[PDB]
């Protein structure tokens, strides 16, 4: 019907598709940490930091021969994508029933006395089992029995004091009820899964908060400005414009945020510029038509946009050519309320029949088109006031209108029941 | 104050002079036109988002149409107040109203502007299509109305301009001075200034001969509390608090909806895109789906708010159409009414 | 057209709840009876509390804008009831609520949900121009007009 | 001995670029308006609980200050951690030692702090008109420090204004902290100034300017007035 309707909104699709990553080639020392000759026990778990290299992780999972690949705040089709921050490596061995227990809020006393992850915790868990390297009748992996409280997250206890258990004390002493609080794994080549031994190995990094040295095997880009762009920065994926900046980050800054949470600011990883993120062009549609009673003519407005960004603002030549006798041409209009196109300016005025906005109305004229004009208020008139004339008048009319009133409107009701359940007794 | 009245069954208090006073009243007419794309403001330019808000049905048309019927209705309250007659009375050339002075009401006649030096001091008080397009560089991204637009919501400019608005009063203001009460009721019947003060003056059982002797006093107290009212809007900082309660209560409401997409309703991050970085769609979908619910209730609750202050500023908007029908375009017999 | 919008709306409310029952909230199925056919409680209750979830949203809306609607068409039966009783059951000195011109008298019909009012007014219609005076001089004594 | 610090203790709790808003934060700060405890020395240095974190500053103008020893029983039984500030770096061993009753260093460097460094884990190297504050604290196996120096007027006391601390460096040292000590150099070895204040949980509300500089902040849980200031998210009322 006859009217002005939002329909959709326009969004111009980005142009390009860069990535920036810091010039780095150095590879990460994954043989060094996984074909590592002998692993510590896990009452003395080691740590390695790894920094400023490249990393493959997925020659990891898929030539894999490991037994559990588990990763929690991340999936591990997107490892190669990231960079990372303040990346360390933990590894131990324990015995094959207790790899249960390395995992975020979990009971035991691997976990209670030996080794806690937080339950925060970002990373990886890689496990695989180590028979044919860690055998004979071996005694060399020692473990805790006896604490005398609970463990922090990521805290290490290394220390041999003969635990008290009953109320007398042992001073360095082995006697009454007084233990050595380590004991040895018995592991043998002739015990079941379940008490042969496995090889563990934990990483944990921070994600996309601040500067790294840790990433994965892709290729940097040029840096395009001034345009609409699919860009990524050391892992941060978006859409936008670029463009150069006056904001000073200090050194442990890399981005900045808005108040919606918006990345809207970025250091460069090989420039060391600041640049400002910003997204493309958009608005709201509005569609004039007359009736499709009448005709199939329509007119368009893009709403609060100057008329000359509108081939930047919609897509020139992504959309059919269909959308484009509505991007340019002679019947381009410009009002307050944004530009107008495909209606025909006249000098007149009139009655409002489809309004615009900010005094401009449209109406379907003449053979026939569609028309914009500033609308008009009534019929001038002047009063012929002096200080000793009156008008009387001399005749009179009897009018009579009507004026129309709602007063009640539709009694409803709902069974809530039937609307939400049907007739089903478990709902 | 204490007081005592000395009642007596034979006593009458009668007056034995007058004052002419002027006083001001404030009313409220129409809102702000406001409106939000539910897709940009909950899912971005994510298209997995967008396919999963599909699943919520028609959530995003209730919406927009809510606010559709607002911004409609906020047209028709401005025309129903200021368009009451249909001719557009011209200003007397000459001003000789028998001493009364309406210089500061009226519009001036060397500046083309509508505008009176009331109406002048009464634009300049209350704080208040243009930084639309801007927001590109990096000191204009400071201010609120950016943010606002980078996340879906819109302001849309009113059918009437101020000047129109203008165009209407003055064409009151000529009516009720050259012609009384009939403009209102059927064509305009000139009569002079001083004949009209008589009969309204007959209106409130007062004869006409008290006014034609004491004309020039009478004009010079009208001609004093004009000036006092424009010297108090001149020097005073406070009077226009049920206009600007509008507006603040407005922009209050839009600065929370932005404010709103930085919780993250129980999901790992509140930023989708970064949940995009990092996780692949079946455990995306998770976290995705709480977003998009506590985005909804977030507009759900704005759009709910918005329908009762329009309810309100509608039966305000009625009143002042009664009032300038029956203390504009007559002489009104109500007790306070104006 | 003001009768004919109140009927609109609200049947158009009534469509919209009705085809809410249609959307699957973020379920494997909108069809509570395939959720039954294919899956066991404990892992059916997942599906059907989204759905139930979904459906109690729907109908508050629902609720909540049909009390405000209604607010609006009880603001409009007061009006009309000062109306019959101001212009039917009198005459009103009032400019403009019985119509435009001098109100005479009013008669009312009735209409589907409403009311219709006939306002019978007086228009003055062919004046002439004339030279008037405030007062007239007799024997040094000013003379008014009574009426 | 007591002194009171007005406004002192305050950091950055992230790395992300803020300009011309306000946040609120929750996190372990040290309270306006509290008594901290004034170590001086006219012609000792005990040892001092940690508490969740604690805030140390130090003037001088001779050299004094260098380094503090963290650590639970501090007697060979379990480790410990040592900082150390030499000529031109500085010096991070966990390690399980076995200090001396009176550490301190001589008159040239004379290590008279410990005696037997056993099982060791960690170690790491890198490169009154001053005044130089410090914020430690040891959550879930880190130890994170956070540092400002600027130069002090001031006759007796800390000053007014304010100061936000940025961070130094993060280390992995996994160990359990209950007691700390402070390591100073004397002027003659004869084995035989500085402020200390306590960390609580609170919540404050942050400012930055145009620049992206902490400027103001408001600790909510001081006077009503403040707490007023929270429930509003404004500095003005
Ligand atoms: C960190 O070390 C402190 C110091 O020993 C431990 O606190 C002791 O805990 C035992 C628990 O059996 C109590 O009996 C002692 O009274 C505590 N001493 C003090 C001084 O508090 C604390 O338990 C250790 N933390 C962890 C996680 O083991
Ligand atoms: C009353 O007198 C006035 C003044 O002479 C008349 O106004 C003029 O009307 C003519 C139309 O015939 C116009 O061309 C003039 O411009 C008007 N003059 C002014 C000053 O406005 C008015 O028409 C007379 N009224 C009647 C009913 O005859
Ligand atoms: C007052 O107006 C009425 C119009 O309603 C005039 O009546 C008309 O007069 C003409 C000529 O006599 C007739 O052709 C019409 O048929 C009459 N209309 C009706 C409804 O009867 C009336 O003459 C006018 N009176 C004066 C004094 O001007
Ligand atoms: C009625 O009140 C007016 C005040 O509004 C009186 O007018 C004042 O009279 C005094 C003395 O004659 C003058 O000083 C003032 O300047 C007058 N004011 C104005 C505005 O002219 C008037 O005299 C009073 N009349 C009676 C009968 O009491
Ligand atoms: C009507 O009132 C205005 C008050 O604004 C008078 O305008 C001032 O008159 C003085 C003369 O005493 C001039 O010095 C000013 O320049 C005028 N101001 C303006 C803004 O024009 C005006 O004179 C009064 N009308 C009559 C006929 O006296
Ligand atoms: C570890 O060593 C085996 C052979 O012992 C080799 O096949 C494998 O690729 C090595 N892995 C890494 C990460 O170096
Ligand atoms: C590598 O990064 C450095 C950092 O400034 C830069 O100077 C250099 O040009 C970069 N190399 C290439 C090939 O871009
Ligand atoms: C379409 O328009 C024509 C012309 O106005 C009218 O006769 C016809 O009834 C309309 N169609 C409908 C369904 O009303
Ligand atoms: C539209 O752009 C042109 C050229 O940049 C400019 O002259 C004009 O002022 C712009 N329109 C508006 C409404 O500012
Ligand atoms: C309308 O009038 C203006 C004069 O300001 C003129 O420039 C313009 O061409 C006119 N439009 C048409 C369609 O004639
Ligand atoms: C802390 O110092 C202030 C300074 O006046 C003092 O009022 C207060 O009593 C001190 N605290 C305690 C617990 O004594
Ligand atoms: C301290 O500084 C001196 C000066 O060169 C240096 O030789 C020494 O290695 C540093 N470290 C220690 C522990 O003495
Ligand atoms: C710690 O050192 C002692 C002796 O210095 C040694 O016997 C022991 O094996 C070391 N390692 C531990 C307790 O893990
Ligand atoms: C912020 O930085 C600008 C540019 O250096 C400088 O002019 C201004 O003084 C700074 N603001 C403050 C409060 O120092």
């Amino acid at each position: 019907e006859k009217g002005i309707y939002q329909t959709s909104n326009f969004r111009v699709q980005p142009t390009e598709s860069i990535v920036r990553f810091p010039n780095i080639t150095n590879l990460c020392p994954f043989g060094e940490v996984f074909n590592a000759t002998r692993f510590a026990s896990v009452y003395a778990w080691n740590r390695k930091r790894i920094s400023n290299c490249v990393a493959d992780y997925s020659v990891l999972y898929n030539s894999a021969s490991f037994s559990t690949f588990k990763c929690y705040g991340v999936s591990p089709t997107k490892l190669n994508d990231l960079c990372f921050t303040n990346v360390y490596a933990d590894s131990f061995v324990i015995r094959g029933d207790e790899v249960r227990q390395i995992a975020p809020g979990q009971t035991g006393k691997i976990a209670d006395y030996n080794y806690k992850l937080p339950d925060d915790f970002t990373g990886c868990v890689i496990a695989w089992n180590s028979n044919n390297l860690d055998s004979k009748g071996n005694y060399n992996y020692l473990y805790r029995l006896f604490r005398k409280s609970n463990l922090k997250p990521f805290e290490r206890d290394i220390s041999t004091e003969i635990y008290q258990a009953g109320s007398t004390p042992c001073n360095g002493v082995e006697g009454f009820n007084c233990y050595f609080p380590l004991q040895s794994y018995g592991f043998q080549p002739t015990n079941g899964v379940g008490y042969q031994p496995y090889r563990v190995v934990v990483l944990s990094f921070e994600l996309l908060h601040a500067p790294a040295t840790v990433c994965g095997p892709k290729k940097s880009t040029n840096l395009v400005k001034n345009k609409c762009v699919n860009f990524n920065f050391n892992g941060l994926t978006g859409t936008g414009v670029l463009t150069e900046s006056n904001k000073k980050f200090l050194p442990f800054q890399q981005f900045g945020r808005d108040i919606a949470d918006t990345t809207d600011a970025v250091r460069d990883p090989q420039t060391l510029e600041i640049l400002d993120i910003t997204p493309c062009s958009f608005g709201g549609v509005s569609v004039i038509t007359p009736g499709t009673n009448t005709s199939n003519q329509v007119a368009v407005l893009y709403q609060d946009v100057n008329c000359t960004e509108v081939p930047v603002a919609i897509h020139a030549d992504q959309l059919t050519p269909t959308w484009r006798v509505y991007s340019t041409g002679s019947n381009v209009f410009q009002t307050r309320a944004g530009c107008l196109i495909g209606a025909e300016h006249v000098n007149n005025s009139y009655e409002c029949d489809i309004p615009i906005g900010a005094g401009i109305c449209a109406s379907y004229q003449t053979s026939q088109s569609i028309i914009a004009y500033t609308m008009s208020l009534g019929a001038e008139n002047s009063v012929a006031y002096s200080n000793n004339s009156i008008a009387i008048p001399t005749n009179f009319t009897i009018s009579v209108t009507t004026e129309i009133l709602p007063v009640s409107m539709t009694k409803t009701s709902v069974d809530c029941t039937m609307y939400i359940c049907g007739d089903s007794t478990e709902c | 104050a204490e007081n005592s009245v000395a009642y007596s069954n034979n006593s009458i208090a009668i007056p034995t002079n007058f004052t002419i006073s002027v006083t001001t009243e404030i009313l409220p007419v129409s809102m702000t036109k406001t409106s939000v794309d539910c897709t940009m403001y909950i899912c971005g330019d994510s298209t997995e988002c967008s396919n999963l808000l599909l699943q919520y049905g028609s959530f995003c048309t209730q919406l927009n149409r809510a606010l559709t019927g607002i911004a409609v209705e906020q047209d028709k309250n401005t025309q129903e107040v200021f368009a009451q007659v249909k001719q557009i009375y011209k200003t007397p050339p000459i001003k000789d109203f028998g001493g009364f002075n309406f210089s500061q009401i009226l519009p001036d006649p060397s500046k083309p502007s509508k505008r009176s030096f009331i109406e002048d001091l009464l634009f300049n008080k209350v704080t208040l299509i243009k930084q639309y397009g801007d927001c590109l560089g990096d000191i204009a991204a400071r201010d609120l109305i950016c943010a606002q637009k980078f996340n879906g919501l819109t302001v849309l400019p009113p059918l009437l301009t101020d000047e129109m608005i203008a165009q209407y009063t003055s064409a009151l203001l000529a009516g009720t001075i050259t012609s009384g009460w009939t403009f209102g009721a059927g064509a305009a019947l000139q009569i002079p200034f001083a004949m009209q003060m008589a009969y309204r003056f007959n209106g409130i059982g007062v004869t006409q001969n008290v006014l034609y002797e004491n004309q020039k006093l009478i004009a010079n107290q009208f001609n004093s509390a004009i000036g006092k009212i424009q010297d108090s809007l001149s020097s005073t900082a406070s009077a226009l608090g049920k206009l600007q309660d509008v507006v603040n209560q407005n922009a209050q409401a839009l600065n929370t909806l932005v404010k709103q997409l930085s919780s993250n309703f129980g999901a790992i991050s509140s930023v989708l895109n970064d949940i995009l970085s990092r996780l692949d769609p079946p455990e995306a979908e998770v976290q995705i789906d709480r977003l998009i619910t506590g985005r909804l209730q977030s507009l759900q609750t704005y759009v709910t708010q918005q329908l009762i202050r329009a309810a309100e500023i509608r039966a305000s908007a009625n009143l002042a159409a009664t009032k300038m029908s029956e203390c504009v375009l007559g002489q009104s017999k109500r007790v306070d009414f104006c | 057209g003001k009768l004919q919008d109140v009927v609109n709306q609200n049947a158009q409310a009534l469509n919209t709840l009705v085809k809410q029952l249609s959307s699957n909230f973020g379920a494997i199925s909108s069809v509570l009876n395939d959720i039954l056919s294919r899956l066991d409680p404990p892992e059916a209750e997942v599906q059907i509390d989204r759905l139930i979830t979904g459906r109690l949203q729907s109908l508050q809306t629902y609720v909540t804008q049909q009390l405000i609607r209604a607010a609006e068409i009880r603001a409009s039966a007061n009006l009309a009831a000062t109306k019959m009783s101001e212009c039917v059951l009198g005459q009103s000195k009032r400019v403009d609520f019985c119509g435009k011109g001098y109100h005479l008298m009013s008669f009312p019909q009735s209409a589907p949900h409403g009311v219709v009012f006939l306002h019978v007014t007086y228009v003055p219609a062919q004046e002439k121009n004339f030279t008037t005076a405030p007062a007239i001089c007799h024997d040094g004594k000013a003379h008014f007009p009574r009426e | 001995a007591y002194t009171n610090s007005f406004t002192r203790g305050v950091y950055y709790p992230d790395k992300v670029f803020r300009s011309s808003v306000l946040h609120s934060t929750q996190d372990l700060f040290l309270p306006f308006f509290s008594n901290v405890t004034w170590f001086h020395a006219i012609h000792d240095n005990p040892v001092l609980p940690f508490n969740d974190g604690v805030y140390f500053a130090s003037t001088e103008k001779s050299n004094i200050i260098r380094g503090w020893i963290f650590g639970t029983t501090l007697d060979s039984k379990t480790q410990s951690l040592l900082i150390v500030n030499n000529a031109t770096n500085v010096v991070i061993k966990v390690c399980e030692f076995q200090f001396c009753n009176d550490p301190f260093l001589g008159v040239e460097s004379e290590f008279r702090v410990y005696s037997s460094a056993n099982n060791c884990t960690f170690e790491y190297v890198s490169q009154f008109k001053n005044l130089r504050e410090f914020v430690f604290k040891n959550i879930d196996g880190y130890f994170k420090i956070y540092s400002k120096h600027t130069p002090i007027n001031l006759v007796r006391d800390l000053p007014q204004g304010f100061s936000a601390l940025e961070p130094l460096v993060d280390l992995p040292i996994g160990i359990n902290i209950t007691r700390f000590q402070t390591l100073l150099a004397l002027h003659r070895s004869y084995l035989t100034a500085y402020y200390v204040g306590y960390l609580q949980p609170r919540t404050f509300l942050l400012k930055y300017n145009e620049n992206g500089t902490i400027t103001d902040a408001v600790d909510c849980a001081l006077d009503p007035l403040s707490e007023t200031k929270c429930t509003l998210k404004s500095f003005t009322v």
